[PDB]
């Protein structure tokens, strides 16, 4: 089992029905950074709680979103767009 | 980089579609003026909000992009979003002996109690400090039911005893189980401390020496919330003796031993109930459904999970080693007892049963063990089974009425009337099982269907989910029959599946709209996803399911109208949708795409209009059309087989050549009998070609709309020549244009001839004046074809209305409808109009809104309508500033009149006496008003019940505050 | 809720039927909608339209007199205030009436109350203060656990109004001793102090470089931070109960406690009537887009008015006198508080 804190403003009713998708480890580290200090600010602005986990192999990394389903799809699209920008940026260099 | 862009996108995702386009235009202008950094225009036009923000950052720069966006926001007159952007930038942009014996005894006790019946790192920090600066005393834990809370607590206390956790903070650990405290009706803190020790005596002075040394680990707070329902005074002193629940409450509230610190383990409902007491806590989250489903699958009805659960349960219930054996009567009785126990557990929101309750039920332990093998899902299914096979009013009803955890029970309940799941039960039991539930369920859904308003989107979606669970064709056909039109958002793939299944069996469907977003798979290019396999990237199941939904849409027999309230369609999506509409079997008349965003695939829309024969209408809007697209539209219209009878282009931003092509197709195409161009920049150079097309005698146009075209006098004279030459057109609307007196005069001159065949013309916001009204009145004399007119939102004073009344007072005029709003009217115009109403014999409507008519004006119109000759049908009053005396006079007139049917009164101040008068007048048998405009809830209860009483007599009367109800469709469909 | 003969949901019927069977013995109310697309309101035949609808959608039970209310829209919560503390609600769930708050904020000190509250325009801080209290506290709402992050010292003073301005990091206060102070959230040191009016100032509003205040003396004064010049006095006939400044244009809206409203413009001394009522107004609030304002009074009525001229669109009745109100930033939701309850309405246009 995994243990996590939850703020006092995110309701507990929304924790039902989460969303998950995987990515490259290096891309995830570049997107969030090794420290992931920005998660609280993104959460406060997006009314949505995130959770980053690293698989055992260290190759694929999972991301999570809670909140209403439309918010989930919105954040997924944003993340995939940013990931594509980073992929092409790496490809150029 | 990404951190700031995220906030910027969230800033630009509050912008409406038109606001988004305006922002893009302003940005394009700024970039064109700029030479330091150039941004391509096609990329700007093709980009969406996320792409827009990312590119704006990429070219300009973080701080500079924020500044530019703030400046443009200010230019658009958007203040609040600007402040939000500034603050989020500020927050996003980076700067530039006895104790040993006690613990050993406790460890033996907990080892014995656990024998009878990773996270350490996080638990160790549960009392540390965060970045804000804070040290928590109370920590609440919650999560799914799989984990054993007592297991966590005992493991934590065991690790504490080992010394690897909180070694330096506290030395005494106390475990308070609620069950034991409830066993004893009377207790005290000193009693518990003495009991926990083996010798039964402890030094009270040493224990109470310091607060830090202590700690309390409550468990299972939710078990007895029934006792906690009682309310009692809290005890300040700790030496007193009180019921256990009061002690627990006062210790949680921190009114007793404030310096000490707590920790609690609880279930979701428990943290719903206890959140109101704990002060400034630090909640946490904890996380056998997968194991249970895997076991059931390995121990094998794939359409639904209710089927799988029923199959597994019936497999368990079958006698071991014997197949197809009817249950004995005692077996059935014990099954019913077990199911009743489970149902009581669900209703009372308790998942724990002590042996005492089991004895009260009476079922044996061995039989119960044989009947069950492994959970909330099982309890819910058992409650469903009970339904298949106390005080007068209790709070457990409303408590379970939150429908936060009873959703599974109802989902299962609907799943058992399926015959494929019913038959195994019948053979296993061997006896018939009549059930009155089906009647109630059918009546429930049918009651949903009968609602006067279009069904709420969420209610409709959940109804689709449940019905799809049922999986019975005749059941769905009987249930869905009630309603006609539906409103159905689509958020998830399972939503698509439910929508596809549940609509094939609706026999009376006419209209439907779908708001689709986020379902369309990421493009294979530029959105490659390592997690998704090859199948997901291309030829995904979502593609097949959307195609099947499209096929169902195409093949419906009674479907006519389709609409898209909002959507982000991909080119592949629109291609797939159009593919299923080229089939001749389709019968849809109307379409709509005004609010959607379908620009990439607009070209695909023309093939269907060229091919399909039953298509009658087509509505576009807000899209962007290129020259090639308009040429394709012309060619498609040029096919001899088309029967399209309406088109509507809007804000497409066309070019002069586009107007030329449109004029040519108008003169050549015989089918097209309408056209609308609102928001296009159609200058006089765009008016002349259309007039030249109109001049020819073959033109088959009958309607025409031109909004915000900004034409001038030259366009007016072009239209005048065309109208004198033409003999086919009937409806024309020129609103929001700065024609002026000269344009009014030119059109009037063209219209004075007796061969003109115009029937409806409206000129709004045209900057008219007294002179224009004089010209129109002059050209109105000696005409009998024009039947409607409207001059709204122009400063036509009393004198202009006086001239129009003088012209209309004649018996030869044939004007029927006349509306004029915001014209700065007064009482004198009211005297003239009362004369007209009393005398005239063809006027059938009138409107006077936002005019300070006042008591004198209403009195004059009342003296007019008192007459028995008048044939006025509907009258419009609003925001005219009325009072009591005028309402009395109006009530008397309505009592006298017999032809007036419609009416309207809102935005006025009626006194209660006046409202009494009005209801009494509406009561009279003589008057027959089939519509009245009023707000019921705006009045005291006395008035509401009075108006309801009036509503009871004459059940045909309708009292709805929002007018435009029961109004003909043409009046508002023509104008747009 | 009360207005209808009985409020009912869609699943309520099925639950009631199943319960009755087990024991052996429009019409359907709707839930609030948050997404902007689902509003789907057709064009009349971000926006500046004047609203044309209202409908109650919940009631909130606090247990004791209610003195101040606030509504956050970025987050859905709501804040009620009483003499013994503050309660935090939520609006996400669907229920006819609420009894289990989201958190309780008590104060333990003999003879210690609260009388006022105020939320930051970013929804990140919450000023609280009252009689016989040590200091004015600020709560940090952005954090995963409520806790005071700062204290504003004040001795032997009672605060009767608060305010803030996040652009320059200034927090303001008004005390019953006719003293208006200032602070700075970076250092928490008094910057200035304005005094000389024992009657005091019941209400203060801050915008730019001016501070408008009014009290029982029936006068409105303007102070400027940059200099130490004397204020500009305006004369009125009755007392002033509350003030609000348009965000768009230059106007100041106030209630005169005799059923009259007046508008004052900073540039020049101009006034004109915009309403008349038989009751006494106890609050007035301005829409986020300055096209309409709400007004809650003492004669059990809630009113909504139109900015350009002051004509009233409609009003709703209630049972008990109201004393507070607050319009969301979305421009959709409006909260009000009467007696021991706090209700929630919705606006559709």
């Amino acid at each position: 089992p995994q243990i996590r804190i939850r703020p006092w403003w995110f309701p507990v009713q929304e924790l039902r029905d989460p969303l998950v998708f995987y990515l490259e480890a290096w891309l995830a580290d570049e997107l969030f950074g090794p420290d992931r200090a920005i998660i609280p600010e993104m959460e406060w602005t997006s009314q949505a709680l995130l959770t980053v986990d690293i698989v055992d192999s260290g190759n694929l990394v999972e991301i999570t979103v809670f909140g209403r389903p439309r918010v989930q799809n919105r954040v997924k699209s944003m993340l995939l767009c940013l990931a594509w920008f980073h992929r092409e940026h790496r490809a150029r260099a | 980089l990404t951190f700031s862009s995220y906030g910027l996108q969230w800033c630009l995702y509050e912008l409406d579609k038109e606001e988004f386009q305006t922002f893009k235009e302003l940005l394009k202008k700024k970039s064109s003026e700029s030479t330091t950094c150039s941004i391509p225009q096609f990329e700007i036009e093709n980009a969406n909000v996320e792409c827009l923000a990312l590119l704006l950052h990429e070219y300009y720069g973080a701080s500079l992009a924020w500044a530019t966006s703030i400046s443009i926001f200010e230019n658009m007159n958007l203040r609040t979003l600007s402040e939000k952007a500034r603050d989020d930038m500020k927050r996003h942009s980076p700067e530039d002996g006895d104790t040993w014996d006690y613990k050993s005894h406790v460890m033996t006790k907990f080892a014995e109690e656990e024998d009878v019946r990773p996270e350490m790192q996080t638990l160790a920090g549960a009392f540390d400090s965060d970045r804000w600066g804070f040290r928590p005393r109370t920590v609440v834990l919650h999560g799914k039911s799989g984990i054993g809370k007592s297991a966590l607590a005992r493991r934590i206390v065991l690790c504490w005893a080992q010394g690897g956790l909180y070694q330096g903070m506290f030395s005494y650990v106390f475990f308070l189980p609620v069950r034991e405290m409830q066993r004893k009706k009377e207790s005290s803190v000193t009693e518990f401390i003495s009991r926990e020790w083996p010798d039964s005596q402890a030094p009270v002075t040493e224990i109470m020496s310091r607060p830090e040394r202590l700690l309390f680990i409550i468990d299972g707070f939710d078990d007895l919330g029934s006792v906690l329902n009682n309310d009692t005074k809290l005890c300040k002193d700790w030496a007193e003796k009180q019921p256990p629940f009061t002690l627990i409450r006062s210790l949680l509230r921190k009114v007793l031993l404030p310096e000490s610190f707590l920790i609690v383990t609880v279930r979701d409902v428990g943290t719903e109930k206890l959140k109101s007491e704990v002060v400034s806590p630090r909640y946490l989250l904890v996380r056998a459904v997968g194991s249970l489903i895997c076991v059931a699958l390995q121990l094998q009805f794939n359409q639904t999970l209710t089927g799988l659960h029923a199959a597994f349960v019936f497999h368990q219930l079958t006698p071991r080693g014997v197949v197809r054996r009817c249950l004995n009567l005692e077996e059935r009785v014990v099954l019913k007892r077990f199911c009743r126990m489970a149902v009581e557990g669900v209703w009372n929101r308790k998942s724990v049963f002590d042996g005492d309750d089991l004895m009260v039920q009476g079922l044996g332990e061995s039989e119960l063990r044989a009947l069950f093998h492994m959970h909330l899902s099982l309890q819910d299914f058992c409650a469903a089974l009970y339904y298949v096979l106390k005080t007068k009013r209790s709070m457990e009803l409303k408590q379970a009425g939150f429908h936060i955890h009873s959703l599974w029970m109802k989902r299962f309940l609907f799943g058992l009337v399926s015959e494929d799941v019913r038959r195994p039960l019948e053979v296993l039991l061997g006896c018939p099982v009549p059930l009155g539930v089906k009647q109630k369920l059918l009546h429930w859904v049918s009651l949903l269907g009968q609602q006067p308003n279009a069904t709420t989107p969420g209610d409709t979606l959940d109804a689709f989910h449940c019905l799809f669970e049922t999986q019975d064709k005749e059941f769905v056909r009987l249930a869905l029959n009630s309603f006609q039109e539906v409103w159905l958002p689509i958020n998830q793939n399972l939503d698509l599946i439910a929508s596809s299944f549940c609509l094939q069996h609706c026999p009376y469907l006419r209209k439907i709209r779908v708001d689709v977003k986020g379902i369309f798979p990421r493009d294979e290019s530029a959105e490659a996803c390592p997690v998704v396999p090859l199948w997901m990237r291309d030829k995904t199941l979502i593609e097949e399911q959307w195609e099947d939904f499209c096929s169902m849409l195409g093949t419906h027999p009674h479907l006519r109208q389709l609409d898209l309230g909002s959507s982000i369609l991909t080119e592949r999506a629109m291609k797939t949708l159009c593919a299923k509409l080229r089939h001749p079997t389709c019968k849809i008349q109307t379409l709509m795409f005004r609010n959607a965003q379908i620009t990439p695939g607009v070209q695909h829309l023309w093939r269907i209009v060229m091919a399909n024969r039953n298509l009658r209408s087509l509505n576009l809007g807000g899209t962007h059309l290129k020259e090639e697209d308009v040429r394709m539209a012309c060619e498609a219209l040029k096919h001899p087989k088309c029967l399209l009878e309406s088109l509507r282009l809007d804000c497409c931003g066309l070019t002069h050549a586009c107007y030329l092509k449109i004029s040519q197709i108008l003169t050549t195409s015989p089918s097209l009998k309408s056209l609308s161009l609102a928001g296009n920049k159609v200058t006089d150079q765009g008016v002349m070609p259309l007039s030249d097309a109109l001049r020819v005698s073959q033109c088959a146009l009958q309607k025409l709309i031109l909004e915000d075209c900004g034409i001038t006098a030259t366009g007016c004279q072009s239209l005048a020549s065309a109208l004198v030459s033409n003999r086919s057109l009937t409806h024309l609307c020129l609103s929001n244009n700065s024609l002026g007196n000269e344009g009014v005069n030119l059109l009037c001159r063209s219209m004075r001839l007796p061969h003109c065949s115009l029937q409806r013309l409206m000129l709004n916001q045209c900057h008219l004046d007294t002179a224009g009204c004089g010209f129109l009145a002059l050209a109105l004399m000696g005409n009998s074809w024009l039947t409607h007119l409207s001059l709204s939102m122009n400063p036509v004073e009393d004198n202009g209305v006086k001239l129009l009344c003088e012209v209309m007072r004649e018996p030869s005029c044939h004007l029927q409808d006349l509306e004029l709003v915001k014209c700065h009217l007064t009482a004198a115009c009211c005297e003239s109009l009362s004369c007209v109403i009393s005398r005239s014999r063809h006027l059938k409507s009138l409107d006077l809104t936002d005019n300070a008519l006042g008591d004198g004006g209403v009195a004059a119109l009342c003296e007019g309508l008192k007459q028995k000759n008048s044939v006025l049908a509907r009258l419009g009053l609003k925001a005219c500033g009325l009072t009591s005396d005028c309402c009395e006079a109006l009530s008397l007139a309505l009592s006298c009149n017999r032809h007036l049917t419609s009416l309207n009164l809102v935005q006025n101040n009626f006194s209660p006496k006046g409202m009494m008068k009005l209801c009494s007048a509406f009561a009279c048998p003589t008057s027959n008003l089939q519509i009245i405009g009023l707000w019921k809830w705006q009045y005291p209860v006395q008035i509401r019940k009075l108006l309801e009483e009036v509503q009871l007599l004459k059940p045909r009367v309708v009292i709805d505050g929002s007018w435009h109800s029961f109004d003909e469709d043409d009046r508002y469909w023509w104008k747009n | 809720l009360f207005w209808d003969k009985e409020p009912w949901f869609w699943h309520d019927t099925l639950t009631e039927q199943l319960w009755r069977i087990f024991a052996g013995v429009s019409r359907f109310l709707q839930s609030i909608s948050w997404d902007p697309e689902d509003f789907e309101d057709a064009w009349k035949r971000k926006r500046l339209a004047v609203p044309c609808k209202l409908e109650k959608m919940r009631i909130l039970a606090h247990g004791e007199l209610v003195l101040a209310t606030a509504i956050s829209s970025f987050t859905r919560h709501v804040f009620t205030c009483g003499r013994r503390g503050i309660k935090v609600w939520s609006l996400t769930g669907q229920v006819a009436e609420d009894r289990f708050p989201e958190s309780h904020l008590p104060i333990q000190t003999p003879g210690a109350f609260l009388r006022t509250c105020l939320l930051s325009s970013n929804s990140r801080s919450l000023l609280t203060g009252g009689y016989n209290l040590a200091s004015v506290s600020v709560w940090d709402l952005a954090a995963p656990s409520l806790h005071v992050k700062e204290q504003l010292p004040c001795a032997g003073l009672n605060c009767q109004a608060l305010d803030a301005n996040l652009d320059a990091n200034l927090a303001f206060a008004s005390f019953t001793s006719g003293v208006v102070r200032i602070w700075d959230l970076r250092d928490q040191s008094v910057v200035r102090d304005l005094k000389g009016y024992p009657d005091g100032v019941k209400s203060i509003v801050v915008k730019g470089y001016n501070i408008w205040t009014g009290g029982p003396d029936a006068c409105l004064r303007c102070w400027d931070q940059r200099t130490i010049m004397k204020p500009l006095e305006y004369q009125f006939k009755s007392q002033i109960m509350s003030l609000s400044h348009s965000p768009q244009e230059d106007w100041v809206l106030l209630g005169m406690a005799n059923g009259q409203q007046w508008l004052q413009s900073t540039s020049g001394s101009q006034r004109h009537m915009v309403g008349q009522k038989d009751s006494v107004i106890l609050s007035v609030k301005f829409s986020p887009f300055g096209q309409w304002w709400a007004s809650v009074g003492m004669d059990d009525f809630l009113g909504v008015y139109s900015m350009p001229a002051g004509t009233k669109v409609f009003e709703v009745p209630e049972m008990s006198p109201v004393t507070c109100c607050d319009v969301s930033s979305n421009n959709r939701l409006v909260v009000t508080g009467s007696g021991e309850h706090a209700s929630v309405y919705q606006i559709t246009y």
